[PDB]
């Protein structure tokens, strides 16, 4: 059924499973015409699809192109990412696919479902757990790559770097969800807090800096006092 | 007209014939019931007085036999039996009818009730529902399961209705899995009406049987059944305009003769709501949203 925090130690076992969240599939601005009426227009998005094991990410773009003519976008937009999900999983080897897919928001489980009866043996769940996966377009590598696309196109990260080469994969989305959390709560600090020291800087082949595990502490315990700053300056507490 | 004599009735039972009902008394000089119309199917219920549990009844169509019904004392039930020698059995049902032993069925002139509620049931599709093809008759009760229902125990005791799963790859084409899921048309016109069911008639008359073993014996996979074709239908954006205004009747006196004490069990808010308030179909049955409003506003 589904996962909550009286068991989220089961995304750490052995069975291979992927969180998939759509907040970030049709993204728009809002603008007034002309005539002083509204409308929108569509800008590149994303699905964040995401094995918290292993840290492997599989971020496929959405291109614009893939809403001309179309009605109902925000409903479409459902069922393209069902869609991307299921042609991701057919991709993969036998052995690589998914026994369990997590959509962080309850309304992708039917357009997965549907597209995924072919699999009836991959357990299709929601979550409890409020994750903070909207964040994704707050990290500079993964936001690029999104807004430059100029065709559909999938592309393979490690969202923890080389994190598991020291810590648990338990430890690694702990900071994981620490991190895009307080980039949700607020990007400008966040972003100062990862950035304001020129020393440590982002491998080429990495999304984050390349923090000491002392640092990553220091790090961690800034963005704690962010979220909990935040919280005081929207509830005036 | 016809008749369905009783041998006897040794036991105190509330008996139903078609949307009627009476009580007998234990070891009353009741022999049975006269003045059947002939033309229609026909159901026969029992709810014995000392346990409610268990309605149970038979589905039968005079023309097919000559019927009677005898108490079980082993089994503890009342029997439908069929008899064949026609001279030993116009012989008994004459001297029941010079005794007045018998019941009339109660049938209003002006009323159509039954016709209206039995119009597309066949006698022949309900024998292949319920399976047991030595007997012309069938019995059905309140705990026969369903054929989806024993997929999610006994085959030989199943009611098997036409199996519908909106998340099938049987509902959904390879493709268009948005547009199928969100528009059954495909399902209910392709694979229902042209591959299983061949017509709208054979598709009603499941329909309608599926409801009333779902009133008469308080039936839960009848009445699941019952709403999944209603469903299907309200769900389709393409249906036959003569479909429609058809199902709109069949409902309105569905409905209307269903007992206002009963509702809370039998209908199931979800689907009326979506169906009347929702669907590609809630501007279409007008019939049916009128009395639906109109006695069971609750719901709504
Ligand atoms: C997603 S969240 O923002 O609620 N944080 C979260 C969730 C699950 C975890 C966790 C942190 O630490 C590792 C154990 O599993």
């Amino acid at each position: 059924g589904a996962m909550n925090s009286s068991n989220y130690a089961e995304l750490f076992n052995n069975d291979i499973k992927l969180f998939v969240d759509d907040t970030n599939v049709y993204r728009v601005t809002v603008h007034k015409t002309f005539e002083g009426n509204v409308a929108t227009k569509a800008i590149n998005g994303c699905i964040f699809t995401l094995n918290p094991k292993t840290g492997h990410l599989f971020l496929k773009i959405i291109h614009t192109s893939v809403w001309a003519g179309q009605k109902r976008l925000s409903q479409l937009a459902k069922w393209k990412t069902a869609e991307e999900v299921s042609a991701l999983v057919r991709s993969l080897p036998k052995e690589e696919q998914p026994k369990q897919i997590i959509v962080t928001r309850k309304a992708m489980l039917d357009p997965l479902e549907v597209h995924m009866l072919d699999f009836p043996n991959i357990a299709i769940r929601p979550t409890e757990l409020r994750l903070p996966f909207s964040a994704a377009m707050s990290i500079d590598k993964l936001s690029d790559v999104v807004m430059k696309a100029t065709e559909p196109q999938m592309v393979l990260f490690n969202i923890y770097d080389d994190w598991l080469d020291r810590i648990s994969s338990y430890t690694a989305f702990s900071r994981l969800t620490l991190l895009l959390r307080a980039l949700k709560t607020n990007e400008e600090s966040a972003k100062m807090i990862l950035l304001s020291d020129p020393t440590i800087t982002i491998k080429s082949y990495h999304l984050w800096p390349s923090f000491t595990d002392e640092q990553w502490i220091t790090i961690e315990s800034q963005m704690r006092d962010l979220i909990l700053t935040e919280y005081g300056r929207k509830y005036n507490v | 007209m016809n008749t369905v004599p009783f041998t006897s009735a040794p036991i105190e039972v509330t008996i139903g014939i078609d949307q009627y009902s009476f009580n007998v008394k234990e070891n009353q000089p009741f022999h049975g019931i006269k003045d059947i119309p002939i033309g229609h199917v026909h159901v026969i219920h029992f709810q014995h007085a000392d346990n409610s549990s268990m309605r149970y009844g038979y589905w039968f169509d005079c023309r097919m036999g000559n019927f009677y019904i005898q108490y079980d004392p082993k089994d503890g039930l009342y029997k439908m039996m069929e008899e064949r020698d026609g001279a030993k059995f116009e012989n008994i049902v004459h001297n029941f009818k010079e005794r007045q032993m018998m019941v009339s069925y109660p049938k209003i002139d002006e009323d159509d009730t039954w016709y209206n509620l039995t119009e597309f049931v066949q006698m022949d599709k309900i024998r292949k529902i319920v399976r047991k093809d030595e007997n012309q008759f069938s019995y059905v009760d309140s705990s026969m399961t369903t054929v989806q229902e024993n997929e999610l125990s006994d085959p030989a005791h199943s009611l098997n209705y036409t199996v519908i799963n909106f998340k099938s790859r049987e509902a959904i084409r390879p493709g268009h899995e948005m547009e199928d899921f969100l528009d059954k048309s495909y399902y209910l016109n392709t694979v229902m009406l042209q591959g299983i069911f061949k017509n709208s008639s054979n598709y009603f008359g499941e329909l309608q049987f599926a409801f009333l073993n779902a009133m008469f014996f308080g039936n839960y996979g009848s009445s699941l059944q019952w709403h999944a074709m209603i469903e299907l239908i309200c769900s389709s954006a393409t249906v036959p305009k003569h479909m429609l205004d058809k199902l709109d009747e069949i409902l309105y006196y569905q409905i209307k003769t269903l007992p206002e004490q009963y509702s809370d069990i039998l209908l199931n808010e979800r689907v009326w709501n979506i169906c009347l308030y929702s669907s590609f179909q809630k501007n279409s049955l007008h019939n049916t949203e009128k009395i639906m409003e109109n006695k069971y506003p609750e719901l709504l």
